[PDB]
RNA sequence: UGGUUCGUGGAGCCAUGGGGGAAUCUGGGCGGACCACCGCCUAAGGCUAAGUACUCCGGGUGACCGAUAGCGCACCAGUAC
RNA sequence: GAGCUAGCCCUGGCCAGGGUGAAGCUGGGGUGAGACCCAGUGGAGGCCCGAACCGGUGGGGGAUGCAAACCCCUCGGAUGA
RNA sequence: GAAUGCCGGCAUGAGUAACGAUAAAGAGGGUGAGAAUCCCUCUCGCCGUAAGCCCAAGGGUUCCUACGCAAUGGUCGUCAGCGUAGGGUUAGGCGGGACCUAAGGUGAAGCCGAAAGGCGUAGCCGAAGGGCAGCCGGUUAAUAUUCCGGCCCUUCCCGCAGGUGCGAUGGGGGGACGCUCUAGGCUAGGGGGACCGGAGCCAUGGACGAGCCCGGCCAGAAGCGCAGGGUGGGAGGUAGGCAAAUCCGCCUCCCAACAAGCUCUGCGUGGUGGGGAAGCCCGGGUGACAACCCCCCGAAGCCAGGGAGCCAAGAAAAGCCUCUAAGCACAACCUGCGGGAACCCGUACCGCAAACCGACACAGGUGGGCGGGUGCAAGAGCACUCAGGCGCGCGGGAGAACCCUCGCCAAGGAACUCUGCAAGUUGGCCCCGUAACUUCGGGAGAAGGGGUGCUCCCUGGGGUGAUGAGCCCCGGGGAGCCGCAGUGAACAGGCUCUGGCGACUGUUUACCAAAAACACAGCUCUCUGCGAACUCGUAAGAGGAGGUAUAGGGAGCGACGCUUGCCCGGUGCCGGAAGGUCAAGGGGAGGGGUGCAAGCCCCGAACCGAAGCCCCGGUGAACGGCGGCCGUAACUAUAACGGUCCUAAGGUAGCGAAAUUCCUUGUCGGGUAAGUUCCGACCUGCACGAAAAGCGUAACGACCGGAGCGCUGUCUCGGCGAGGG
RNA sequence: CGAUGUCGGCUCGUCGCAUCCUGGGGCUGAAGAAGGUCCCAAGGGUUGGGCUGUUCGCCCAUUAAAGCGGCACGCGAGCUG
RNA sequence: UGGGAGAGGGUGGUGGAAUUCCCGGAGUAGCGGUGAAAUGCGCAGAUACCGGGAGGAACGCCGAUGGCGAAGGCAGCCACCUGGUCCACCCGUGACGCUGAGGCGCGAAAGCGUGGGGAGCAAACCGGAUUAGAUACCCGGGUAGUCCACGCCCUAAACG
RNA sequence: CCGAGGGUAGGGCCCGUGACUGGGGCGAAGUCGUAACAAGGUAGCUGUACCGGAAGGUGCGGCUGGAU
């Protein structure tokens, strides 16, 4: 049956995207705490 | 006049239709029409705070004039009687010996090819509009403002009309269509006639796909949800109302006058209405 | 109403959201209701090192660990997944 | 977190074929004029039968499955909320 | 040594279950260390509204070639979507951007919020919508509307020539719109040809034939032709379209008007460029100087912004045209022609799937387009089959029980069982014919029955032609033939009688309930006079509504028919300027601390002092409620009648052992040989009853009862057979 | 209670005997035939249907007879539900 | 052809008296009702009086034993539209007539449907009396309805 | 071919009968009240409508076949 997975490339980026989480306090509080966590990516890498 | 329909499915034996007779003019003046922002029923929050909305036939929003003492004195042949989505009311397009076309609400009797005017000097006739000064007691009249110069507000819909009562200094008396009594401004424009459709009211649906043509979705009785979502909801099989019947938000239903009492229009309000 | 040890208590002191509303030393605040006496102090402008805190970083040293321990990671780890 | 799901909003798309034959219209009849009746025309409808499509009625199978809801047979809607 | 402890390792179950659709395989030849599994050939089967082809998501080198087989692959592997390496994606015209706006998002001005932030007209962003210039063919191992070939086209810049009051983010026009149905003429696509081109074939009894088999087109500027779309012209006045206007709107006049004319698209033609089958021969040659023509069918596509009807009344903005404003009128713009200029990103491959979502090479899920032929009434249904693609990544045997899916069955025919659960029966089309009841629509495909193939002969109307033949469509009548059987295979209702509940089509517990539940038109109560009530938010701001009492909110009831009684003492709601109670505050009689004092400070009586409550009324489609006992009539029985306690008042009409009845399988009647169920009655209703509506009601229901006919492996009662295990 | 699945039906039995029938007996208010009552006896047998979920029971038509109990109210890693 | 009388019918308008309600004023201890009473209403200011307003229905006098119509039935006043009928002239037509089964139309009140309107009155209903009792007669309240439009119903002591 | 009739199926009319139910007639020796005939103690009768143990009552409109 249909699945919860249905990819989107231009609703990933909008949703979880770099300008998306700039855009407001939690979002940037998520990027200091991804930066200092050391991630190698800060944000979901679509292709676009 | 209704139309009614032949029992040919279950739902024709009831429907009945507006037989559409006075209206002229199937197309809507292009430079009168603009998009109707459909909302849902809902809010700038995204929020629902009108319940059971939506899903109904797009329409475009016909410009009407409410204000008219905009063009004293220059009259205007009445072109067509045109349907309106937006109103229960029929229009009027109206061309201006000015050169300028305008929508108003069309009165009942008004003809295609008469002449309509405003202003404190306009005949007494059906479609004219006269500050309430100068329109005889007795008269009754229609798309009533309710301060001078901020647009009819009174007797809009299908077959209403406000009946001038007399006069107390500054002020007219009316009786608007709710039966109620009420001190108006003299200088409050107003339209001599009643409302036209006065047939609209013995529409009768027919079927609950009509309603949702009119973006009217499914109402849900409180009576028929639980406890979390209704002072009616649970029960066991099913339930009186074992409480005082109430709103979804808790608030008594039957009786509980809503009105605010130090509200400053009091001072204007000499009967509350009838019935 | 808050702060203070003070939770309405005899409840002062310091702060102030509302109302009323002064004086310039013979002016004014305080000494735990309040009054007198006796003292202390100078509100409604601002600044001021040092002694104090912390440990991303550098070093020194362990009756600290020794690869299931010690940091999640001694190794290409905030990785693979 | 509404890329599942629920509702709404904007903008596009889809619905083989067959059946029934409403109003209206034209003609004829009728009458003082009408109502109305008959025929032809017509093509209405949360109309009918039935694929796509949307479903999930009864049974059987499956049950460390092909599958954390599937399969077969049957069955509901299919111009409409 | 134990915590169903934690991490790791290794056992048991066990050579067991399983190896992922029952579309299916066999042989020969090759390769190789090794072959059921790789390559090639022949034979067989399966899909063909797909299991074929194209596009969009998503995936991200999986594409092509060489060399490999440890692992990955449910076996094997020499093979591969796997390992290594090299190569491969080419655009002014295709998609997106240097254009437009939609919801929405953001947001100068502005507004609001302790902070963070929330809003917000314009503007901006935002597409699969508007707009915009490329078709056919060839070429690569792998890209092609991109390279090449032929023929076309767009914008920008500059110049030349003619022309004009030129000029805009401003004004106006236009863009610009629904659903259903549909005309004319075309194109796509298809069928037939005794005609045109073609390598060949004559088998096994016959055929050298009007034989078989194959193919008989594609793109194309201007011009022309056919078919459609769009659009009236002139003058005069003008106060409206936030300036101006010659434009547009309005009034008037005059020609024109279903015409023509001007313009625009479609189709045909068209210089020109291409393609080109079967067979044969080792993807390529040949066929071939290939031919390339006539007839019929025909779109849901095209002309298109076509036409009609209908109510639920159907985006925006830019491009485009027109008007004028500053300005500028050596400019500028318009038209023609010529040269130059023309950027960025995507393009491989998979794409109903082994490359996407499902942990898997997973019987599941995935939006748009093409989707051939014949026959069956039609069709995208069904059977077979074309092009194209497959035989589903374990096999070989055997022929037990049992299981699954399937076929048949003597006599009986529901006796099975909770229940005909399941499975039979029925089954399309044409004709005949069809009941109660009914809201006059229906019920209805009611029920029930007859016909159905092929052959010859006669014949009627239509379509295309031309009026004819030919082709295609719809029929009619007569006489015959064969079989057990003619929708001869596949796809295709079993029917009726009678209750309950719900009017109806719809909706629901994603994944145990689809229902009598929710919704529904419709009924009533109630609130709300507009800066509405009400909802969200601290607010600003929104929704309501760019609506205005024939409107909007809340509640119950639930089509329709006939109806909806009595109780206002309690609670609710509504009304009541009296009265009672009533907090802060006002007031300050009187009292207290302290001071030598004037004075400072504290307590405090009467009286004044809101809403609310009390109090007085009203109100039931507001919350709710709606009795008991004794007695009485020519036999008994019962009680129309009287008496009496209590209550706010004591259940009306209608219905009743009921979706309600305990006693209960109540009693009586019907149906059955026999009926705890069913239907009809009665009424001592444990414990119906009138909008948590009462009683009915045609039609409707994958709802739940009861009965009958038809027919059956459900059963007496079992047997045999098939295929996958 | 870190789980001992439940009524009824179907299937499959096996056992007890306080015996329903068949076999053997005594008594009889046993003439015969038919019965009554008690004793012995468990080898075998103990039907098909209507109602109801029912066990049970009532009823129909038969029968030599239409027995009663136990086995986790026998039997859901056997089925139904 | 020329005249007449008339509440004959339909549509649109419009006038005054009275009843009730609301507002203002003034005023106070009762009002109302009956055979007599009580319920009811009234110091929360009634009744009685004056001024203002709203609204519905019916039209006093004229009015008669009268007029009109086929019947039912029709009553303030104005206008429009329209029927029947009588009279005088004796002008035209030339028996064109009478009746009338079926048909069609009309048809008081009550009742029905959809919508409006609602002052007064008033079935049902509630209360007070009366009475042996009183589901009545009398009194205080009171909903349909009574009124308007359109569609039904089609009855009568529809009687002379 | 037709065809007595038989069979399957569906309709129409008539008769008998049926748990139970509606009123009607008669009986009369009962219970309740007294609706009509007199102004019958509320003049009566009436079509209709709503209501009540019963006769009946009330509303609306009509008749006199009504006493004074
Ligand atoms: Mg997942
Ligand atoms: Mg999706
Ligand atoms: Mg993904
Ligand atoms: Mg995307
Ligand atoms: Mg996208
Ligand atoms: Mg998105
Ligand atoms: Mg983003
Ligand atoms: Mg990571
Ligand atoms: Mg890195
Ligand atoms: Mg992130
Ligand atoms: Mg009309
Ligand atoms: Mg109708
Ligand atoms: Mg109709
Ligand atoms: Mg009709
Ligand atoms: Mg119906
Ligand atoms: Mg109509
Ligand atoms: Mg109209
Ligand atoms: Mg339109
Ligand atoms: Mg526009
Ligand atoms: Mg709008
Ligand atoms: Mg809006
Ligand atoms: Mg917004
Ligand atoms: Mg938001
Ligand atoms: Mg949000
Ligand atoms: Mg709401
Ligand atoms: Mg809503
Ligand atoms: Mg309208
Ligand atoms: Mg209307
Ligand atoms: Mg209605
Ligand atoms: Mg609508
Ligand atoms: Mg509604
Ligand atoms: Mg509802
Ligand atoms: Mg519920
Ligand atoms: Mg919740
Ligand atoms: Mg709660
Ligand atoms: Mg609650
Ligand atoms: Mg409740
Ligand atoms: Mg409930
Ligand atoms: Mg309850
Ligand atoms: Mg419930
Ligand atoms: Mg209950
Ligand atoms: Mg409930
Ligand atoms: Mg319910
Ligand atoms: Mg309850
Ligand atoms: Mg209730
Ligand atoms: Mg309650
Ligand atoms: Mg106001
Ligand atoms: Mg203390
Ligand atoms: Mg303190
Ligand atoms: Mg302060
Ligand atoms: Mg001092
Ligand atoms: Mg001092
Ligand atoms: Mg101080
Ligand atoms: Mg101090
Ligand atoms: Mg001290
Ligand atoms: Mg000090
Ligand atoms: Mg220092
Ligand atoms: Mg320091
Ligand atoms: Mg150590
Ligand atoms: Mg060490
Ligand atoms: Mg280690
Ligand atoms: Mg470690
Ligand atoms: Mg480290
Ligand atoms: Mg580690
Ligand atoms: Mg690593
Ligand atoms: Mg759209
Ligand atoms: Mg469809
Ligand atoms: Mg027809
Ligand atoms: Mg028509
Ligand atoms: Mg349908
Ligand atoms: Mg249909
Ligand atoms: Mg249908
Ligand atoms: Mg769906
Ligand atoms: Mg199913
Ligand atoms: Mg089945
Ligand atoms: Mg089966
Ligand atoms: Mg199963
Ligand atoms: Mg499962
Ligand atoms: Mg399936
Ligand atoms: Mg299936
Ligand atoms: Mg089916
Ligand atoms: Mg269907
Ligand atoms: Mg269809
Ligand atoms: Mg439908
Ligand atoms: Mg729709
Ligand atoms: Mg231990
Ligand atoms: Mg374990
Ligand atoms: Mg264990
Ligand atoms: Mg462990
Ligand atoms: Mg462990
Ligand atoms: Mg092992
Ligand atoms: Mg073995
Ligand atoms: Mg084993
Ligand atoms: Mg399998
Ligand atoms: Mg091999
Ligand atoms: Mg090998
Ligand atoms: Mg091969
Ligand atoms: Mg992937
Ligand atoms: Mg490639
Ligand atoms: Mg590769
Ligand atoms: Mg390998
Ligand atoms: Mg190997
Ligand atoms: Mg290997
Ligand atoms: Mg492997
Ligand atoms: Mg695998
Ligand atoms: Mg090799
Ligand atoms: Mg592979
Ligand atoms: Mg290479
Ligand atoms: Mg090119
Ligand atoms: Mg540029
Ligand atoms: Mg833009
Ligand atoms: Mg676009
Ligand atoms: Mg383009
Ligand atoms: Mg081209
Ligand atoms: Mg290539
Ligand atoms: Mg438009
Ligand atoms: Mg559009
Ligand atoms: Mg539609
Ligand atoms: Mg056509
Ligand atoms: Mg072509
Ligand atoms: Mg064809
Ligand atoms: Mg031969
Ligand atoms: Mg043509
Ligand atoms: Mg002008
Ligand atoms: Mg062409
Ligand atoms: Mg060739
Ligand atoms: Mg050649
Ligand atoms: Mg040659
Ligand atoms: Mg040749
Ligand atoms: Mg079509
Ligand atoms: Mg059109
Ligand atoms: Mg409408
Ligand atoms: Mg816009
Ligand atoms: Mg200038
Ligand atoms: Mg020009
Ligand atoms: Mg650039
Ligand atoms: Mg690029
Ligand atoms: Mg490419
Ligand atoms: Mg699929
Ligand atoms: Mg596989
Ligand atoms: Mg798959
Ligand atoms: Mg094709
Ligand atoms: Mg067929
Ligand atoms: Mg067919
Ligand atoms: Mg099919
Ligand atoms: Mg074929
Ligand atoms: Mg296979
Ligand atoms: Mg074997
Ligand atoms: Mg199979
Ligand atoms: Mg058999
Ligand atoms: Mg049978
Ligand atoms: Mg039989
Ligand atoms: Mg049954
Ligand atoms: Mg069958
Ligand atoms: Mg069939
Ligand atoms: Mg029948
Ligand atoms: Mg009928
Ligand atoms: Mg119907
Ligand atoms: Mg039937
Ligand atoms: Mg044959
Ligand atoms: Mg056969
Ligand atoms: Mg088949
Ligand atoms: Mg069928
Ligand atoms: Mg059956
Ligand atoms: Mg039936
Ligand atoms: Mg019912
Ligand atoms: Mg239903
Ligand atoms: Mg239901
Ligand atoms: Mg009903
Ligand atoms: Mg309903
Ligand atoms: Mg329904
Ligand atoms: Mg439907
Ligand atoms: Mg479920
Ligand atoms: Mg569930
Ligand atoms: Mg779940
Ligand atoms: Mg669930
Ligand atoms: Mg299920
Ligand atoms: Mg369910
Ligand atoms: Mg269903
Ligand atoms: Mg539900
Ligand atoms: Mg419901
Ligand atoms: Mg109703
Ligand atoms: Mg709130
Ligand atoms: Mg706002
Ligand atoms: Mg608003
Ligand atoms: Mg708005
Ligand atoms: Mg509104
Ligand atoms: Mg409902
Ligand atoms: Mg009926
Ligand atoms: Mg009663
Ligand atoms: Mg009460
Ligand atoms: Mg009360
Ligand atoms: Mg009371
Ligand atoms: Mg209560
Ligand atoms: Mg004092
Ligand atoms: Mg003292
Ligand atoms: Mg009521
Ligand atoms: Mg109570
Ligand atoms: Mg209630
Ligand atoms: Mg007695
Ligand atoms: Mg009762
Ligand atoms: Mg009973
Ligand atoms: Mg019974
Ligand atoms: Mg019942
Ligand atoms: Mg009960
Ligand atoms: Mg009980
Ligand atoms: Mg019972
Ligand atoms: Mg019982
Ligand atoms: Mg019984
Ligand atoms: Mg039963
Ligand atoms: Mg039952
Ligand atoms: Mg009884
Ligand atoms: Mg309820
Ligand atoms: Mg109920
Ligand atoms: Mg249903
Ligand atoms: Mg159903
Ligand atoms: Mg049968
Ligand atoms: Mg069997
Ligand atoms: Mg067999
Ligand atoms: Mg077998
Ligand atoms: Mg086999
Ligand atoms: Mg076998
Ligand atoms: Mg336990
Ligand atoms: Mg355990
Ligand atoms: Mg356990
Ligand atoms: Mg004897
Ligand atoms: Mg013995
Ligand atoms: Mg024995
Ligand atoms: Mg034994
Ligand atoms: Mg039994
Ligand atoms: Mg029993
Ligand atoms: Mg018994
Ligand atoms: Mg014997
Ligand atoms: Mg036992
Ligand atoms: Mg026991
Ligand atoms: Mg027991
Ligand atoms: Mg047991
Ligand atoms: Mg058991
Ligand atoms: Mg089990
Ligand atoms: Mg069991
Ligand atoms: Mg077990
Ligand atoms: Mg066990
Ligand atoms: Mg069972
Ligand atoms: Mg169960
Ligand atoms: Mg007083
Ligand atoms: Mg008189
Ligand atoms: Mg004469
Ligand atoms: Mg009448
Ligand atoms: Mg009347
Ligand atoms: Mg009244
Ligand atoms: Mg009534
Ligand atoms: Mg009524
Ligand atoms: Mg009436
Ligand atoms: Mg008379
Ligand atoms: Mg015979
Ligand atoms: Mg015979
Ligand atoms: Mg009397
Ligand atoms: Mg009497
Ligand atoms: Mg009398
Ligand atoms: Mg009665
Ligand atoms: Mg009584
Ligand atoms: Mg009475
Ligand atoms: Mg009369
Ligand atoms: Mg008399």
């Amino acid at each position: 049956m249909k699945r919860t997975w249905q990819p989107n490339r231009r609703k990933r980026a909008k949703t979880h995207g770099f300008r998306a989480r700039m855009r407001t306090p939690g979002g940037r509080k998520v990027l200091k705490r991804r930066r200092q966590k050391g991630r190698w990516r800060l944000t979901p890498a679509v292709r676009k | 006049a209704v139309k009614k329909f032949k029992p040919y499915t279950p739902s024709r034996r009831f429907m009945t239709v507006a037989d559409f007779s006075e209206i002229t003019k199937t197309e809507p003046e292009k430079s009168l029409v603009k998009p109707l922002k459909k909302t849902g029923g809902r809010n700038n929050q995204g929020r629902i705070t009108v319940r059971f909305r939506g899903g109904g036939h797009k329409r475009l929003y016909r410009i009407i004039d409410f204000k008219r003492w905009d063009k004293v004195g220059i009259p205007a042949k009445v072109a067509a009687i045109e349907y309106d989505p937006n109103r229960s009311a029929r229009i009027a397009l109206l061309h201006y010996v000015d050169g300028e076309k305008r929508y108003i609400i069309a009165p009942d009797g008004l003809q295609v090819g008469q002449q309509v005017v405003a202003g404190p000097d306009a005949p007494i006739q059906v479609g004219n509009a006269l500050p309430l000064r100068f329109i005889p007691v007795g008269t009754v009249v229609h798309a009533v403002e309710l301060e001078p110069k901020k647009g009819a507000k009174l007797a809009r819909a299908a077959g209403t009309s406000a009946q001038i009562q007399g006069r107390e200094g500054d002020y007219v008396i009316l009786r608007l269509p709710s039966g109620e009594l009420r001190k108006v401004h003299g200088e409050c424009y107003a339209t001599v006639g009643a409302v036209g459709n006065a047939d609209h009211k013995n529409i009768v649906l027919g079927k609950a796909g009509r309603s949702r043509w009119l973006g009217r979705r499914p109402h849900v009785r409180g009576a028929a949800m639980n406890p979390v979502d209704h002072p009616h909801g649970g029960g066991e099989g099913r339930a009186p109302r074992g409480r005082p019947p109430a709103s979804p938000w808790g608030w008594q239903t039957k009786g509980l006058k809503t009105r605010k009492r130090r509200k400053p229009s009091s001072r204007f309000i000499i009967a509350r209405r009838k019935k």
